[PDB]
C-alpha cells in the first residue's frame, strides 16, 4: 500500500498540474473566439463611431 | 420564413412605442389644459366671493 501510495501522489501531483493547464487553455480559447467576434462587430461600427448623445432609435414625438 | 415573423414583431412592438407616446402626450396636455381652465374659474369665484 505504501508504494502504491507514493506512486499516486506522484501522479496526481502531475495530473494537478496538467488540470490546472488544461482549465486554463480552455479558457483562453474561449476569450479568443470572444475577441474574434468582436474584431469583425467593430467593423459593422459606422465611420466616426457611434452619436452617444442621441437615442439611436426615436420613437416618438417631443412635443 | 422565421426572420419574416421576427421583424413583424419587432416593428409591432416599436409601433407600439411610438403610439404610446402619443396618445399619453395627448392625454397629459388635456389633463393640463382643463385644470387651467378650472384654477381660472376659481380665480373667478373668489373674486366674486362674499364674506369674512
Amino acid at each position: 500500500q505504501g508504494i502504491k501510495t507514493v506512486y499516486a501522489s506522484c501522479r496526481y501531483r502531475k495530473l494537478n498540474e496538467r488540470e490546472i493547464i488544461s482549465d486554463r487553455y480552455t479558457w483562453l480559447h474561449e476569450r479568443m473566439l470572444e475577441d474574434e467576434v468582436e474584431r469583425v462587430l467593430l467593423e459593422q461600427v459606422p465611420a466616426g463611431g457611434f452619436d452617444k448623445t442621441r437615442p439611436g432609435l426615436l420613437l416618438g414625438p417631443s412635443t | 420564413n422565421a426572420f419574416s415573423s421576427f421583424d413583424a414583431c419587432r416593428t409591432g412592438l416599436l409601433k407600439q412605442q411610438s403610439a404610446a407616446v402619443e396618445n399619453s402626450l395627448v392625454r397629459q396636455n388635456m389633463a393640463d389644459v382643463r385644470a387651467k381652465a378650472l384654477f381660472e374659474r376659481r380665480a373667478v369665484l373668489l373674486d366674486l366671493v362674499e364674506g369674512k
